[PDB]
């Protein structure tokens, strides 16, 4: 939903009105679900890794 | 004025023998001695009599922590010059310098640390995340001082007792004045 | 559909930025695994070392 | 002069005197000026000059 | 000293210093407010580009880029021109760090006054004698809370450690490297009152971004804010720190509004050890009538009774 | 005296099993010297006096 962040780190649900008075942007964060995946293998000359 | 007067509780000192000693040997041969090449380049000892804690280094160089007054470290470094000179060695008082000297007192009322760091805040450093001791710096003598709001206060840095006494001294006046409660 | 938090605000910004909670995943801390290992050694005699 | 740092020639200062006829005045910084060094510096030049002509006699001789 | 070069708007004919003097910006004259004798006329009120000569210091260069007909070898061969300039190093280095701190600062979402502070910071505390060992992300860290500490947006110790990956140790003795050149430089330069502007503790300031964090009601951060004001007075709890004074006052809080969260849950996102709030809690329960905020109980939308037994 | 007997004891004998370090110590032992040695104190440098390859390999 859309939120606005302070200058103190304070953040609260933005609403159009109190955009619009406080010169803010009306937006909303996007988050994403990120996997980290970490392979090794055995580096031979000959063989495929 | 002062109703109490602060007590010593660690004197540091160095004395050079002018002399070449081989960690080894001295690591052996002494019984109460301990000596990891592979940490610290030099052997650690101490003694219980005075309950002191001897560095000896390689050059001759030897430094003395954990005496409570000046004769304490006299004596200690008295003893440790026996102790050289009879493991196997020649060594000789050259120099004997005495290079720190803290001491701890206490107050006996609340201090609000607060308005101390806001009033003496061009000598003072506070940072009670880190340490919930203040820190403080005074220009003369080269004193520095730990507070306490429990009215502990720390002076460590001194050579002498006049500096570190005068220290105290001036510093009750602007300590005092704080009340909590 | 794409999926709306409907939780409070705080709770998503809570890790954004700064966030006093630590990181611990494990993922690329090779600045962490390669500088705990430390190389001590001290003057032995020169005639074993030629 | 001083205080601008200003370069003054004999012929260049003659219309900045006071009515008082004592002390040469600025234009700028109304300040007393002061006498060059220069100019007393003639038998340092010469001798420069004769320091330079004997070193370099081998060139010219050869 | 060195030439005058001052124009001072006397007025001839009342002879009066300092005379009154009005500067009819509309009709574009300087009169003199008792005669009406005009001073100065055709008075001058963009074209360049601002550039505040105390963020970044008399630095006066421009970049090189593509136009409409551009070859690119041309660009290149400029680019390792521009890059191969040696007076510039220190400005070219210190900008470099002005757009690490600021790249830093701004994944942080932090706001502008932070960046401008931290830069400023920067800039008056460069080409110490005092500062030359320290690793650059010490002095980085150093600034950024500087800054934050500058425009009462104060930030902690634990959340700028989990940006930069720095130790206690220098970045302790680099913020006293600082405070110690930054009031030299104040008294040298223009004294400042501190007004409880870099104090040591600060709590006042971490109760609502950690009530954000929980996501409590802003009444909840009103009266959480009122117990840490108020901890002050006790003197049991003085030297403890400041996040852990306001965890345990935000705790206390939550239990007195029945807050349906757990104690494991905030240990969990504020990261506190739970012996440390339970400790807290524990000390802060004699104390009720001393932080409980009495105006609250005279609504009664909160109890004494409602705080679990010890 | 115990310090100069386990220093004494400490260090290991100088005949080594091959003859590269037995004139490398006596090439060392020239070295060392600001002047030309001679043939005796560079026999009684090292634990024999008989003559070996050492002397031979030397010259
Ligand atoms: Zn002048
Ligand atoms: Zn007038």
């Amino acid at each position: 939903k859309p939120m606005v962040n302070e200058s103190d780190g304070v953040t609260h649900a933005l609403y159009p009105q109190e955009a619009r008075l406080r010169n803010l942007t009306y937006s909303s964060g996007l988050f994403v679900d990120v996997k980290k995946r970490t392979y090794e293998a055995i580096d031979v000359p000959g063989r495929e890794l | 004025t002062s109703g109490i007067v602060p007590t010593l509780q660690n004197i540091v000192a160095t004395v050079t023998l002018g002399c070449r000693l081989d960690l080894k040997t001295v690591a052996l041969h002494a019984r109460n001695a301990e000596y990891n090449p592979k940490r610290f380049a030099a052997v650690i000892m101490r003694i219980r009599e005075p309950k002191t804690t001897a560095l000896i280094f390689a050059s001759g160089k030897m430094v003395v922590t954990g005496a409570k007054s000046e004769d304490d470290s006299k004596l200690a470094s008295r003893k440790y010059a026996r102790i050289i000179q009879k493991i196997g060695f020649a060594a000789k008082f050259t120099d004997f310098k005495i290079q720190n000297i803290v001491g701890s007192c206490d107050v006996k009322f609340p201090i609000r640390l607060e308005g101390l760091a806001f009033s003496h805040g061009t000598f003072s450093s506070y940072e009670p995340e880190l340490f919930p001791g203040l820190i403080y710096r005074m220009v003369k003598p080269k004193i520095v001082l730990l507070i306490f709001v429990s009215g502990k206060i720390v002076l460590t840095g001194a050579k002498q007792r006049e500096e570190i006494y005068q220290a105290f001294e001036a510093i009750y006046p602007v300590l005092s004045e704080f009340r909590k409660m | 559909r794409i999926t709306t938090l409907d939780e409070t605000v705080g709770v998503t910004m809570s890790h954004t930025g700064m966030s006093m909670r630590s990181d611990n995943s494990n993922f690329l801390k090779v600045g962490r695994e390669k500088a705990k290992s430390n190389i001590k050694s001290i003057r032995m005699p020169k005639k074993e070392i030629l | 002069c001083p205080i601008c740092l200003t370069k003054y020639t004999q012929l260049e200062a003659v219309q900045l005197l006071n009515f008082d006829r004592t002390e040469f005045l600025c234009s700028l910084c109304d300040e007393p000026l002061v006498e060059d060094d220069s100019g007393k510096k003639n038998k340092e030049k010469q001798d420069k000059l004769n320091r330079l002509m004997d070193q370099i006699q081998p060139i010219i001789d050869s | 000293r060195g030439p005058n070069l001052n124009i001072v708007l006397t007025c001839p004919e009342c002879k009066v210093y300092p005379p009154k003097i009005v500067e009819r910006f509309s009709e574009g004259d300087v009169v003199c407010a008792l005669c009406g004798l005009v001073l100065s006329d055709k008075l001058v009120d963009r074209v360049g580009e601002a550039s505040n000569p105390l963020l970044d210091g008399n630095n006066l260069s421009t970049r090189i880029g593509k136009g409409e007909t551009t070859d690119m070898r041309f660009t290149k061969e400029l680019n390792k021109a521009q890059g191969k300039n040696v007076m510039d190093k220190k400005d070219n280095e210190v900008q470099a760090a002005f757009a690490k701190i600021t790249m830093l600062c701004d994944a942080a979402e932090l706001p502008k006054i932070v960046k401008d502070c931290a830069k400023e910071a920067y800039k008056l505390c460069h080409d110490e004698k005092t500062l030359k060992g320290k690793s650059m992300e010490s002095i980085m860290a150093a600034s950024i809370l500087i800054g934050c500490r500058r425009a009462e947006v104060a930030r902690t110790f634990k959340e700028i450690q989990s940006l930069i990956h720095v130790k206690t140790k220098e970045f302790g003795k680099t913020l006293n490297i600082m405070k110690n050149i930054l009031r030299g430089k104040s008294e040298d330069g223009f004294l400042k009152i501190d007004t409880d502007n870099m104090s040591g503790a600060q709590n006042l300031t971490y109760i609502p971004r950690f009530c954000s964090h929980l996501g409590l009601p802003m009444q909840v951060t009103t009266s959480a804010e009122y117990t840490a004001k108020k901890c002050k007075e006790i003197k049991e709890i003085a030297g403890k720190s400041p996040i852990t004074i306001a965890v345990v006052s935000i705790y206390l809080n939550i239990l007195l509004f029945q807050i349906p969260i757990t104690a494991a849950k905030v240990g969990q996102t504020l990261q506190v050890t739970e012996g440390t709030i339970k400790s807290g809690y524990k000390i802060l329960y004699e104390h009720r009538d001393k932080l409980v905020d009495p105006q609250l109980i005279a609504n009664g939308v909160v109890s004494l009774d409602n705080l679990p037994g010890v | 005296s115990i310090a100069a007997a386990a220093l004494q004891a400490n260090q290991t004998d100088i005949s080594k099993s091959h003859d590269s370090s037995k004139l490398l110590w006596a090439t060392e032992y020239i070295q060392k010297k600001g002047k030309p040695v001679l043939v005796n104190e560079l026999l009684d440098y090292l634990s024999m006096k008989k003559d070996d390859k050492v002397i031979e390999l030397l010259k």
